[PDB]
């Protein structure tokens, strides 16, 4: 049905709390899950909520194919995310979480799973990443986590991790990737770049559940107690446009192009324009849930 | 018919919270009672099921009088349902040891079965707390 | 080495000498001695001054009036980062409660006056007092600035007794 | 006739119109059993949006067209076609140990075999007996015992390669799938008594509240259909259903839309052909 | 969030922020981030804790060509809330710690990470630095804190640094910085002004994470004998303020943040860069006299 | 057995049990608690030198604390001396390491008491 399609990341600057409205968990206000694996993620309703706010309320002038045109034109908008349509997104899963260690503070962790969807979700845009995914307990050929042998300790448990040679195997590679496409091109932003190509550490599906679900923040508020997703999370997503629902050529805007279809426009418009930063998740009047997008 | 048996669980379940809960309102601070039934989840989800129940016995009171007798009634409690509600995962070994020596001489899975049917325990216990007791 | 130290292992017993250290948290607390059976002044008086001009500035000036009421380890309420001599913070409440106890359980919960000035809703506010007098104070073998409405009168009472 | 296996990868809801109940958008369900089902005027709906947007040239019979054709389609399916009702097959459920696990009651295992007999496939196994597991299965505990959400049930594995479960599990992995999920699906595949598989069906369907409440079907379900048969393609003249099947399972796109909500990336899915 | 800035918090006096039971070593923790340990301020607290003593105090302030007491309850409401509010904050987070030390006194710590997330806060703001964070175990200049040559020694733990060579030295740029930012422009409390410029040590995040870990304040207390976490004195912290223009509907009910010169962001900010004390009271148990710190807008 | 914390609470609870029947208990539970402070402002020469051997005295309770908390340093996961402890003291081998893994034995001692504390209530 969709005819393009393009990944895009998303990483938390604070803690954010995309409601899951209400239900029996143990908090009192938890955030919202699948519901057969327990794994966060965000609803496409609110991510395109907080993209059409964002987009909105800002004021610049983009080149989208061949004509001038502000990216804040409330006709234009309501022909893109529909009228207050031919643009949209999917489910935010998440692909990275952080977890307390006792060299390093925090490491990120990932299972086979979540790598697989990645990797079948890529499959629908087209790009090949060129290389297979790691296994279960490995990590890249330079992790530091190590002490006192091949054992990691993370949070109170001891995963016996087997280190990986040579340069050339998969989660090394996974890592470089990640590394190199996964924050823009370099303007200062070095330490995390840095960090992200040695602190990767791939655990077995069943204890990656054991965090996520016992390992989020949780705050007493003034009483009733929250649930936050942890700072530093990396979370991907899909965008999917389809040519303008219209039936008269003067009526679609810029974007009936003289040589070049709907989509293409719509696609550039998106991605030429989309602002560096949006709040997401709700709580933002204290500060909670900005959040950094990428498209790559 | 018979029931299923997604049911003939929460049957138990809903029937031993309200007797647990009606015990508490007995004594004679039943409002003590109340209160700490409402924050074991909270410590369960930010800590584990085998410190919170070590603090648990921390504070355990001989007298019946004492604010603390509420712990030790939670701790009975939370004891007695243990030995039926997995099936037999943990059953052999409270039978002779203190609950929480058990709970820390287990595997990862029996921990996390534990940690379940504690929290599935709870939030019974502590919705018919909530309303037998002002 | 061992005996007299029992500390700065290895790496940390070079560079360092019983008498070079410049603060005295450490030096009584940090560095016991084991018998085998059993200070610049500027900086005592510049805390003191900007305590004082803190304590003003976000309190009333009519609200308080200061009361100046008073002048290794083995078996010293040093302050944790400054090792000074004065940190007390709540012994000025502790002290006054037990005078006017001691003095004055029920009889003690009957009267307004024992529900604010002592409050257990607190009202009156009593700060650490610090020192005044660059003193060694070596041991051989504002104290009070009570603030929120007469209430240092009781205390000095209670301090003298 | 073709058996086609739906299978999702974004949570998928049909509008089933409105309710009084609970849920304020429920899901299409059999009008007496309670299973989700797809209707058909949807499901065909799909398939011919999915076919008047794709472009690419095969070969049926003789000669050789672009799909895009418009006579091509609105001749051979529907303008009406020589080319049923959508089923479920398997359902997700968590589970303590594995993350989650597929389960099926015999019913609907009776079903298929009815199903597929039409096609001519012939298993060659009897299906499995209620309340067992396969011999390589990662779900037990304490060895008898499985835990599904939070309640214990007990089961017995398969102790030799010959039995019903495993024959099934490598038979299902084998067709289903053109790695991961091949090598899950031969080892986590449950057969629940049928009287407790649809209490699962019923109270564990996602109800994302955005104030009302909708509800999809879990992702990484399976579902069954049959596609029988019987100008550009006219040729000498039909050799049977050859021409019709021919064109279809040639122009079978992998990834099709179903259902509402699409425009927030819901209801896709991907389509294989037995 | 059309416009933010940042601001300082430095505290004088023991500040307490507890968070539940949390049952473990003190009695009564503070507020610690989950994947890394350090101390934290919820931003409920903070926020409360500001629009407290933005409630009690009193003094005329002008915005634009209007003039308002900050005290008045019409324009409270529209500025922090009863419709949400026009002006949040973010949370607090910990960028010094003071650690005892052999010579000097007290020597400050922090570590790389702290130091980028800082920078990398500051960018939302549109304020570029202009220099580049310092590397592990790098200190100022002119340091007093050596002794035995280039060894340094904090606590009884003894550790190894290198001094810089001349001004261009990214410890000496950061010091430098720090002094005309984190202090009254004109004359205050000077007699610290020239040991954050002399000071400051740079530590690998492993070791200040244990030093946060370890070197808190535990002053005991009874009641009924049970212990307490204080956070230390002299600490610095760090905070976003946020503004958006007013959830209002007609231009009447906007009150004086309407004017017919400039936008509604741009009064919020003025209105609460101008209208706050320079000293606050956060934390708990007041009463007793703990926890003062002094707040300062870039 | 597999996660450190959990492995620290099996250890706890049979120390405990074992200040159970001793002459002098409740003398025991009183330095189990006065332990962890202590060591926040060597500490362990303190309880070395407070030692005697006699089972009826009020020095017995160091004669199990010092011998009872270095069996667990044997044991420990991570494993930060394990041979300097096999033919030394534990006073004998803490004043024989460096900084690095003062810090490291530091936390882990006062780790084991946290739920010597618990245990200790629990039971005595």
């Amino acid at each position: 049905m969709f005819k393009k399609a393009r990944p895009f990341f998303i990483i938390c600057e604070t803690p954010l709390h995309c409601g899951s409205g209400n239900d029996i968990g143990n908090v009192d206000l938890p955030i919202q899950r699948e519901r057969h694996t327990d794994f966060p993620k965000i609803e496409a309703s609110s991510l395109k909520g907080g993209i059409r706010e964002a987009f909105e309320e800002a004021d610049k002038d983009i080149k989208v194919g061949s004509l001038t045109i502000n990216i804040s034109d409330k006709s234009t908008i309501s022909l893109a995310f529909g009228p207050e349509g031919a643009l949209g997104f999917t489910d935010a899963r998440i692909l990275l979480f952080p977890v307390k260690s006792m060299k390093g503070v925090f490491a990120w962790v990932t299972c086979p799973q979540v790598l697989e969807r990645f990797k079948s979700d890529l499959n629908l845009c087209g790009v090949n990443l060129g290389f297979e995914m790691p296994q279960a307990n490995t990590a890249p050929k330079d992790c530091s986590l190590f002490i006192n042998g091949n054992k990691i300790v993370l949070e109170e448990y001891t995963f016996e991790i087997a280190r990986d040679r040579d340069e050339s195997g998969n989660c090394t590679s996974l890592a470089n990737w990640l590394s190199e496409n996964l924050f823009l091109a370099n303007s200062g932003i070095q330490f995390w770049k840095e960090k992200i190509k040695k602190d990767i550490v791939v655990i077995s599906d069943d204890e990656f559940r054991d965090f996520v679900t016992l390992s989020t923040e949780v705050i007493t508020r003034t009483l009733f107690t929250e649930e936050y997703l942890p700072t530093d999370t990396v979370l991907y997503s899909l965008a999917l446009t389809t040519p303008v629902f219209k039936e008269k050529d003067e009526e679609k805007g810029i974007f009936k192009q003289d040589s070049a279809n709907e989509e293409d426009m719509v696609m550039e418009f998106f991605t030429t324009g989309l602002p560096e930063i949006i709040q997401l998740g709700g709580n933002a009047t204290i500060g909670k849930g900005i959040a950094r997008v990428k498209i790559l | 018919n018979n029931l299923t048996i997604q049911k003939s669980i929460e049957r138990q379940r809903a029937a031993f919270a309200y007797k647990c809960a009606e015990a508490g309102k007995s004594i004679t601070k039943s409002k003590e009672y109340k209160a700490y039934v409402k924050n074991i989840p909270m410590l369960i989800k930010t800590n584990g099921i085998g410190a919170t129940f070590a603090f648990v016995k921390a504070k355990s009171e001989a007298d019946v009088d004492k604010s603390g007798y509420a712990y030790k009634l939670i701790y009975e409690q939370t004891t007695e349902w243990l030995k039926q509600e997995p099936k037999g995962l943990i059953y052999e070994k409270l039978n002779n040891t203190d609950m929480v020596k058990a709970l820390v001489e287990l595997d990862s899975d029996k921990y996390r079965a534990v940690t379940n049917e504690v929290l599935a325990l709870f939030v019974w216990l502590k919705r018919f707390a909530e309303g037998l007791i002002e | 080495i061992s005996g007299i130290n029992y500390f700065l292992p290895k790496d940390t017993y070079a560079a360092v000498k019983p008498e070079q250290i410049d603060n005295f948290n450490l030096l009584l607390n940090k560095i016991p001695y084991f018998d085998g059976k059993k200070y610049n002044a500027s900086f005592i008086k510049r805390l003191s001054e900007r305590h004082k001009n803190s304590i003003s500035q976000l309190l009333g000036s009519g609200s308080i009036t200061s009361t100046t009421l008073s002048p290794s380890v083995y078996e010293i309420t040093l302050h944790h980062i400054y090792g000074i001599p004065y940190i007390p913070g709540q012994a000025v409440k502790g002290v006054v409660r037990s005078w006017i106890i001691t003095e004055v359980e029920k009889k003690a919960l009957k009267d307004a006056l024992f529900c604010h000035i002592f409050g257990s809703q607190g009202s009156v506010i009593f700060f650490d007092a610090l020192p005044i007098t660059l003193p060694q104070l070596e041991v051989d073998v504002e104290f009070t600035v009570g603030m929120k409405e007469i209430a240092i009168s009781w205390l000095k009472k209670a301090l003298t007794e």
